[PDB]
């Protein structure tokens, strides 16, 4: 409720509860957290523009070519990653509002 | 005796042609460019109403 600007608005009730009865050893009570948020894209954004600094230079690349890895494996791994970061944008600010669709058929007597 | 002997090369000189400069330095043209493409992209809805 009080952090509701920080939850995905189309997954109403985002939580999983699990509770063991046995504490950790020498504390009275404790909890361990596991959170899936779009905010983690700063990791993937950083790694992918950093990569650009190395690879638009082809810096260090010989140490992968020295083990028979090629630029096309680079190119495919970068293109997975930009695709991964784009889908974060797709789930960031994602609208909880409904869609609709509409289309027309035939032709006018002038174009 | 003559102190510069005949035992020594006396090859007489030739009509050598005129001297060209060492370097041309002809003018350059700038290379072409188009603008950089965005790599991370906008996407559509995978799911409809």
């Amino acid at each position: 409720n009080k952090n509701s600007s920080y939850f995905v608005e189309w997954i109403p009730n985002n939580v999983k509860t699990a509770v063991c009865d046995i504490p950790p050893r020498g504390l009275k009570m404790s909890a361990t957290f596991i959170g899936n948020s779009t905010a983690i894209q700063e990791l993937f954004k950083r790694i992918s523009e950093q990569f650009t600094a190395m690879f638009r230079r082809k810096a260090f690349l010989h140490w992968y070519t020295g083990e028979g890895m090629d630029e096309m494996e680079f190119t495919e791994a970068e293109s997975n990653m930009n695709d991964l970061v784009s889908e974060y944008q797709q789930y960031q600010d994602a609208t909880a509002d409904e869609q609709g669709e509409f289309e027309e058929e035939g032709e006018e007597d002038e174009a | 005796s003559p102190g510069t002997p005949g035992s020594r090369s006396r090859t007489p000189s030739l009509p050598t042609p005129p001297t060209r400069e060492p370097k041309k330095v002809a003018v350059v043209r700038t290379p072409p460019k188009s603008p950089s493409s965005a790599k991370s992209r906008l996407q559509t809805a995978p799911v409809p109403m």
